[PDB]
Formats: C-alpha cells, structure tokens, sequence
C-alpha cells in the first residue's frame, strides 16, 4: 500500500566558503620590442591564460607543469596574463624601434 | 656511547606547532612535519617533525620513543605506536633529536598519527615524497636481486657529520587554561614551578606583571580582556616559523 | 567558602600525630596554604605554607627540619604530618588560604580554618 | 578570461566592466549664468613656450615650461586644441610675470601644439627623445597620430 | 519483482547549480567625475542619451555607446560566479551526457 | 633576622580615633599586613597591603607606615574593636612572620 | 633549504625591519594579524598588530 | 640557484626569486613562494653524461 | 547504518548505529575507519550521513570490528578530488591566497534538502523457525509479531 511516512533532512550540503589556494613562484619577466617573454618554474601544474586587449582576444590557456619560458606579442594596445592565481597582470607596449 | 650524541638535544623540548590537515581541520598538532628531505635513493626520507625522539620525557635516553608537547607538558610514547603514510604505509627506521628516517613509497603528502588515550592525532602536509630509482632501470620497489651499484641513502647513522641547525630561546606560549573567573573578576593562576607574564587592557590602563602565585585583578572583569603567557624558557626550541620569537 | 579541619586533639611528646584541612568553595588547585599556630595567651606564629603544586614548602626556624607539608589536589585536601612532638608545640593550629589582592609579593592570608587544638603530656 | 577589448566579468548583476571599446558622445548644456567675461579672469600676454624636456611615452613624459606676463595673478586653465599632446593639469596659477609648468603626453616625435592658456595660446614647439622601457603597465594617455616623421 | 527508477534534483542543487540564461540587450552606465568651472560633482550616468544628470544647473548628457557591441552572445551561462557563451539546449530539447 | 613590635596592651576610649604600632628592620619597604583576631576566634585580615581594605571589612580601620614604622588607624572606636591585632611581612628570609598581638582595652 | 627565523610578533604595536646579511634574505612587516596559539589569541588589540 | 665556491665556503650567492606572503588570518608562520630548486630541476632534465 | 544517535534512540556524540540481525547494537565512531586510496578522516556523522575527508580513489570502503569479527564494504563509487581555483594541487596547500570554493559543510542544520523515510518492508529471519519432533516450530521474538 501507501509507504512515505515522512520526510527527514539531509545534513553537510554544499556551502560557499574562504578556501586555501596555492601561489605559485612570481614569473620571471624579461621585456622586448613589443615582446614579454614569461620564465616558469610552477611547483604545481598551473593554468596560464593569457590574452590580448584588442578586438581580436586571440586567448589562450596552457596546463604548465614542467618548467618553461613563452614568448609573447605584446601589441600597442594591450595584452594581459593571469597565471596561477595570481591577480591579472596587464602590460602595454611602446615605440621603441633602434 | 650513544649519551653524547644527545648532550646538545637534552637542551632542548618538543613543542606544539600548526598543521594544516588534522584528524579535524587545521589544527596545533603535537607532531607537526616542518621538512620532509627525499632527495636520497631507495625511498628513505628524513623528515623532521615538532616531537622529538630517542630521549624520555625528562632528558634521558629511552631509544625507541617519542617525547611531544601536549599544552606544555612533555608527554611520551613508545616509537611502535606512530605510524605514517605517503599513499602507502611507511615504515620507521630510526628517529632522533627533531629528526625521523623511515621508507616511505612515492606520494603528494605525508601523513603521521599516532593514538593516544582515544584521541587520534595526526598531521599531513603536502610535501612530495619522491622515490629515486637508483641506475637505468626505474623500479617502484627495489629488486630481490641484481647488482651492486654506487648510491646515496639516508643512513642509519646518528653521529655527528658536521651538518647543524639552530637552538632559539622559545618565544612565550599563550595559555588561556591560566586565566578563569573568580569574585567577578579576572584571576590568572600561573603552574607551579613556573611563572606567567600577565597583561591585561582594563580601566583603560594597561597593567602588564610577571607572578608565579595566584593574582587577582580588581580592575578586570572579562577573562578574554587579559593574556596570559607561559613564560617558560629554561628549555630551548629550533626556531620552527609555527613559534613566536622571543625577544 | 569553607576551611575545615580536623585530626588533633592529645598526644604524646616524641610521638606523631596529623592534621587535615579541607577546602571548599574555591578551586583549591591554584592556591597556596599556609598552617600558623597560636599558643594560648601567646600570638600567631607562622607553621608552614605550601605552593599549590608541592613544587615548594616553606617551615619556620622553630620547627624547621621535623614536619611534613602535603596536599592532595584532586581529593581537596591538605595535610600536615604532625612528627616528632614535643612539650612547648602546645598550641590551637588554624588552616589558612593565601590571598589574592597581593600586589607586592607579600602573601596575604584570606580565608582561615577554625582552629585544632593540639596538646603533647604525658 | 577570454572576453574581447579587455572586459572584466562580473556576475551579480550579470555584467561586463572596463570595457575599452568605442567612444561616449557626451553632451552638456551650460547654463549661461555660468560664464565668466574675459575680461574679470586672468589675461595673458607676451607669453612664451619651451619644451625643456620631453619623452616620447605612455605617461606624461613631456614637460614644457610657459614664461608669462599676466595682467593680474590667479588662476586659469590650460589647454591644447589638439590631439597632438594630452596634458596632465587643467589650470596653472600665475603671479605677475613669471614661469609655469605643464606636463603632457605626446605622440609626434617632433611635437609641435598650440597650447591654448588663459585666453591666449602659445606655440609650444621642439624635438623628442624616445623612452626608456619597452613594455609598461598603464594604458596610452596620448591620443595616436599618423605623423611620427624626421 | 516490480521495480522502477527516476531522476531528482541534488540534494545540493539548491547552492551548487547553473543558471541558463538568454541575454538580450545592452545598457551602459558608468560612474563619472565630472567638473565645470570648479562645481565638481561625481554621480552615476546612464549612458543612453535620454537619462541626464543635473546637478548645479548643467545638463549632462551621455549619448548611446557609438559602437554598440557585447560580449554575451545571445544566450549564456553562470556557473559558480563565472560568465560561459554556451548553446545550452532549449528547455525540453535537453540530451543525456549533456549540459541540460 | 626582622621582628615585628608591637604595644603589648593599649587602653583607648570609645568614640575617638586610636592607632597601634609596628615596627621591624626593612619594615618600610615591605608589605604590613593587618589582622583582627579575638583570641578564640579565627583571625581575619582588615588590611591585605599597606593601605588597602578587603571587600566586607568596616571603612573606620585604614593602615598606614612611614619610614620604618607602620600603624593601624581605628576611626571611632567601638567593643567591636575590642579585640586583639597582628601586624605581619613577608620576606625571602623566613616567610611568613607575626608580630606580638596588640590587646585592646 | 629555506630558513625562516620564527615570526616576531608583536602585538598592538608597530615594528621595523631590522637587516642582516643572510644569502637572499627577504624581510617584511605584515600589519593587522591576529595570531592563534594552542592557547588562544596571542594579543588582543584587534589591529595595530604587527 | 645556490653556488658557493667550496663545499666549505663560508659566503654562498642565493637567487632563488623568494618573495613572502601574508600569514593566513588566524595562523602563525612566514609563508613563502620561490623558485622549485634548480639543482633538482637539472637533475630531472640533465642530459646523458659524457660517458 | 546511522550516526549520532545511540541504539536506545537517545543523543550521543559520536557513536554509529547499525542493525545486527535485528538488534541495533552501537559502536563509537572513532572505531569506524573507511578508505579510499588513503586512509580518510571522519569530519562527523549525523543520521544516515557521513561527512568525510578523502582523497580520490576508484572506490570506498567502510569498515570496523566487533566481537573480534571485521565488517567491511567496499564499493565502486567514484571519490574525486576537485582542487578550487587555477593551480591543480592534490593536497591543500599549507599557505597561500583566499578564494571562493564550495565544500560540504560540517553543519547539520535543516536546509532545503530532504530525503524520503517509509514504512520498512518485512524482512525475512529463517533463524526463527526450527525443527522439532518431525513438525516446524516457529517463535517470534517477543514483543514483536511475525508473519509466517
Ligand atoms: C616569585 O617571584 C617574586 C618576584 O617577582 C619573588 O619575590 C622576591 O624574591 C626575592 C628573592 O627570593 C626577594 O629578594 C624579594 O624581596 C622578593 N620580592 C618581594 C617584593 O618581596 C618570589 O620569591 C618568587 N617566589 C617563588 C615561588 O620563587
Ligand atoms: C572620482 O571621485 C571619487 C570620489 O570618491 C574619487 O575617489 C576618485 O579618485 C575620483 N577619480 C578621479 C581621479 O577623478
């Protein structure tokens, strides 16, 4: 026949909450006519997602988990990485042609 | 024989320190993982830990044993009881002074608890355990048989090889087990034996003593208004960044 | 808050006898205890004190050497092995709590026990 | 992470801030109540202009010094008509006869603007030097130019 | 032996889920100091030509965005404080082992 | 090595103020304790440091000391303080010591 | 290895970096922390420590 | 990333790009970010030796 | 099996109790181990919950011992390690910067979830029915009807 009787709560549900996350070691940067170029070392594999401030974001995102130095363009107007979870860091070129 | 190696470590207590991953949250273990080396062959790692080893609970030599700050008292336990895991279960060699050689397998973390009464202590940081296969052949355990091979391990040895760290003067441990109520008021009653540094923000006065009998302060009435240090120094601590600094 | 003694009476001279004094309405475990003796017709004279951990005990020159100070912190009570008697120790015995309120290291006494007389003859 | 012209993200409401991206045509209707005659501010006559330092840059590279002979000392407002350099003040103050500075950002590598002051302008003129960093962490505050000639 | 089987929500659903939503149309608005003559004032402007801002007898107006252009697409997702372009299936097209 | 002095007797007349003396080598620098005991009773302190009374005890009794010598001050006397009183210190050198017991009259 | 000298609190007030000469040596002064020992709160002032 | 010039040196050059951190709020330590060790790292790249 | 609460029905701090053959025996909860590829830690346990903190594996086990004979379960179930933000770690870090995940909460309040409760099927126990004088003895337990 009829079963249900009652109904009775479920405990430990998700919550929101403040939560340790790793920093990894500060990117080596070494500049260049309109170029960055980024040397990582990451003690944990970490996701760099870089892009660029034009019409065209022309973003990417790579799993770094061994040591590794990328170059990148760094047009007139803008381009910006976010490594690891770091803040996003922004830079901008120049003319300086030799 | 083996009494002067301990001279320098006799000097010396364990103490409570922060671990992140307790049997419940982060919490201040007894035994708390400051480094773990395991840069050597054949999975032997060199861990040192808060608790120190091969030395009873008043300065004497007792082998295979543990002595660890338990809220200021220096309690013990037999060596047997501690265990530990890397992501399988390790394997204590020897341990002494500050420091523990085990066989451990490789892993993300490590992990040491040990039981006492009915509470389960334990502490796991994540420093990686590495496993360094000696020669061309990469073996996750070593063979029953083959060749032999030049190779660097952890030895079993506790002699003195002319590697040293620091002793500090320990920084002055809080203690609110000190402070309670009485007479509607605050009264701070230090260990016997010992002596507190008292200092309390009341009557818009601060009022900081040092007292070794029970003392009672008409001026405060919240027992959380007042701080109590254990202001214990006679033994001496390496300088873990889980301690404060004494001045 | 109560001191409560018991144990004296008459004995013999040379001989032993205890005192035991228990405390109620206070956490005894944090206290120093004192015993301080009066002679009739005669002042206080200082016996003894204890330092709520037995880590240290303090006797007076006219008895030093001979008596025995002790306290049991979880059965709340103090103890004086009353040894080694002799003729002039006649005299009422009061249990006494140290007090806060000290200020200056000075050892203030609170709260005092009503008194045991003792008596060493024959 | 991937949102074009530099877009940060936000979600409650459901947003895009920072936008870089085209222009505001604002529009503002003056009371007339507001205006000041010429002849109540500050005059400015006989001034010249001097570019005793300027750096091709992101940021307000350019210095110029203005040498003036006010009619009465105060304050008024600076200028430049013009996309060539961008100035980083609004308004100098200005005693008698004297010296002012004005910082700019510029874009031509042999500038040359008419720094329009104090119901004046002066033509502010000379040669600029490149930079020093390739790369900087702000934003152009010099509107780009065609002309970057010898 | 009758048996039978059936999908519910998590028991979590209720703070770890994604909202599916459809984006319309655009509305800038931008905070803006705005001085004239020294009467400084620093308020929040609607961008669309129509709203003006008043304060001390001058009429700010700040016209429609000249190119107007987002970077929603037309339908979009919200997942644990993150904005995703994403063709979510239309309410009762939703596939198995896919979102929706 | 200190002896605490006191009168050994002292007559005073109800209603005035009266004082009693103590005095003792080093007396001046450290602590003298006040007690009122009536000779069967316990005693009971009426003045823990130099100058301050505990919570309970009549305001009419105040200490004081100068120099080497220290005092207690009855506003007022009553049967009340008819009694007996001890002046004590404590030192490093012997602890605890009572002076001899002032009777009132 | 990466030795650390024990962190010198000191409560409701302020402090300096005081140099030596250790291979890459990094000091800093944290403001507002307000540290828990095994006992509790190592001060009490709830800013200005250091 | 550490060189000295003997095994005994007393006087070692470090570049280890060590930077500091705050303390977690509640903890007591000196977290630090630096650079995974370079010697490891070679150990885990080195090429075949000579022989 | 339930947490929480004792085999009378009454509160208790950390205990588990499960049924036994139809007799609710009780254990405390720190004798209840469970693995999935390391040893994991019981955070609490309310009800027919158990918050738990594991590694990831390719299946759980639940185990413990009583009256010197081992009970244990495991099952295939899946157990994942999600690490919050953009470093993948396998072990929280010792330090490092606040960020916003979500995690079960060791709070056992009343939120809007709920599961179902209903009335138990009869369950088969051969043990009370026996042979006797060429004829089948059956014996409830007392207090308790059976249905034969
Ligand atoms: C506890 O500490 C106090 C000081 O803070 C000690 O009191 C002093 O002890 C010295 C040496 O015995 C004397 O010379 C001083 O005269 C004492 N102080 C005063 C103001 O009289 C006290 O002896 C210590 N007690 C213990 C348990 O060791
Ligand atoms: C705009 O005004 C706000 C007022 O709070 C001020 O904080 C901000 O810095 C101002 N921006 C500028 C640089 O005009």
């Amino acid at each position: 026949g009829a079963t249900l009787k009652g109904k009775l709560h479920v405990p430990f549900l998700l919550a929101d909450g403040k939560c340790t996350v790793p920093l990894a070691p500060e990117p080596m940067i070494t500049f260049g006519f309109r170029s960055v170029s980024l040397k990582l070392h990451p003690k944990n594999p970490t996701y760099l997602i870089t892009r660029q401030l034009a019409d065209e974001p022309h973003y990417t995102h790579e799993l770094i988990s061994e040591p590794a130095v990328r170059n990148f363009t760094v047009t007139e107007k803008g381009w910006e990485f976010v490594w690891g979870n770091h803040p996003p860091k922004r830079f901008w070129a120049q003319e300086t042609a030799p | 024989s083996t009494e002067e190696l301990f001279n320098e470590y006799k000097l010396t207590r364990p103490y409570m320190a922060r671990c992140i991953r307790c049997a419940v949250g982060s919490c201040h273990s007894p035994i708390a993982i400051e480094a773990v080396k395991s840069d050597g062959h054949d999975g032997y790692v060199r861990l040192q830990t808060s608790s120190q080893y091969g030395l009873d609970s008043s300065g004497n030599l007792k082998g295979r044993t543990m002595r660890y700050d338990m809220h200021g008292t220096i309690k013990e336990i037999p060596l047997h009881q501690v265990s530990l895991y890397t992501s399988r279960p390790c394997h204590i060699v020897d341990g002494h002074g500050y420091f523990l050689l085990a066989r451990c397998p490789a892993g993300d973390s490590i992990t040491m608890e040990f039981k006492k009464d009915s509470v389960r202590h334990s502490c796991s940081v994540p420093y990686e355990v590495k496993f360094n296969p000696v020669g061309r052949e990469l073996y996750t355990h070593p063979p029953e048989h083959g060749v032999e091979q030049a190779c660097q391990v952890y030895a079993h040895d506790a002699q003195n090889r002319g590697a040293y760290v620091e002793m500090h003067l320990p920084g002055s441990e809080v203690d609110s087990s000190l402070v309670s109520l009485s007479g509607s008021s605050v009264t701070v009653t230090p260990p016997d034996g010992t002596s507190a540094l008292v200092e309390c923000e009341c009557g818009g006065t601060k009022i900081s003593e040092t007292i070794n009998k029970t003392k009672q302060f008409s001026q405060c009435t919240k027992k959380e208004q007042c701080r109590a240090y254990r202001l214990q120094n006679d033994k001496w601590v390496y300088n873990s960044d889980k301690l404060p600094k004494a001045a | 808050v109560q001191l409560v003694e018991s144990g004296g009476g008459l004995a013999k001279p040379g001989g032993s006898l205890r005192l035991s004094c228990a405390a109620a309405g206070f956490r005894f475990s944090d206290f120093h205890m004192h015993w301080v003796r009066q002679a009739p017709g005669k002042g206080l004279e200082w016996v003894s004190r204890i330092s709520h951990g037995g880590v240290t005990t303090r006797f007076a020159d006219s008895v030093k050497g001979r008596f025995t100070i002790s306290r049991e912190n979880a059965k709340n009570t103090l103890y004086l092995q009353m040894d080694n008697l002799r003729a002039e120790d006649t005299a009422v015995y009061y249990c006494a709590r140290d007090s806060p309120y000290w200020g200056d290291y000075s050892h203030s006494l609170d709260v005092w026990g009503r008194g045991v007389l003792v008596t060493v003859s024959s | 992470f991937t949102a074009p012209f530099g877009c940060e993200i936000y979600t409650n409401p459901i947003r895009a801030e920072n936008c870089a991206v085209g222009s505001i045509p604002l529009a503002f209707d003056i009371p007339d109540a507001l205006f000041t005659r010429v002849s109540e501010t500050p005059t400015l006559s006989a001034a010249e202009c001097t570019l005793n330092e300027c750096v091709y840059s992101s940021d307000f590279g350019g210095i110029a010094t203005v040498k003036y002979s006010a009619s009465k000392s105060g304050k008024c407002a600076v200028h430049v008509p013009s996309g060539t350099a961008t100035l980083k003040e609004a308004a100098v103050e200005l005693t008698e006869q004297g010296s002012a500075t004005i910082h700019f950002s510029t874009a031509n590598i042999h500038p040359e603007f008419r720094l329009q002051i104090c119901t004046s302008y002066v033509t502010c003129k000379g040669d600029c030097h490149p930079p020093k960093d390739h790369i900087v962490t702000h934003p152009q505050y010099h509107a780009q130019t065609f002309t970057a000639a010898v | 032996q009758v048996s039978k089987a059936y999908v519910m929500k998590s028991d979590d659903c209720l703070a770890d889920h994604a909202e599916a939503y459809k984006a319309h149309t655009a509305s800038v608005q931008a905070f803006l100091n705005i001085t004239v003559g020294e009467h400084s004032i620093v308020t929040t402007v609607y961008v669309n030509g129509e709203t003006p801002v008043n304060f001390n007898g001058v009429k700010i107006t700040a016209g429609p965005l000249s190119t107007a252009w987002t970077p929603f697409d037309r339908k979009i997702v919200q997942y644990a404080g993150e904005i995703y372009n994403y063709d979510f299936p239309e309410y009762g097209a939703g596939q198995p082992g896919a979102f929706g | 090595p200190m002896r605490l002095t006191q009168p050994r007797s002292v007559s005073v007349s109800p209603g005035q103020t009266a004082r009693i003396t103590c005095g003792g080598d080093n007396i001046g620098s450290k602590s003298v304790h006040w007690y009122q005991q009536k000779p069967p009773q316990a005693p009971v302190l009426v003045i823990y440091d130099d100058r301050a009374r505990p919570s309970g005890i009549p305001e009419r009794f105040s200490g004081s000391k100068s120099g080497n010598t220290a005092t207690l001050a009855i506003s007022g006397v009553e049967a009340g303080d008819e009694a007996d009183y001890y002046c004590q210190v404590w030192d490093s050198s012997s602890d605890v010591l009572f002076g001899g017991g002032t009777r009132l009259t | 290895k990466t030795g650390m000298d024990s962190p010198a609190i000191k409560c409701c007030g302020s402090q300096e970096c005081t140099p030596t000469y250790r291979p890459d040596e990094q000091c800093k002064v944290f403001t507002g922390v307000y540290p828990f020992m095994w006992g509790g709160a190592y001060c009490f002032c709830d800013t200005e420590n250091t | 990333d550490i060189q000295s010039r003997t095994v005994s040196s007393s006087d070692l050059y470090a570049n280890t790009n060590l930077v500091l951190q705050r303390p977690k709020a509640g903890a007591i330590h000196v977290p630090y970010t630096q650079a995974p060790s370079g010697f490891e790292q070679w150990k885990k790249d080195k090429a075949p030796s000579l022989k």
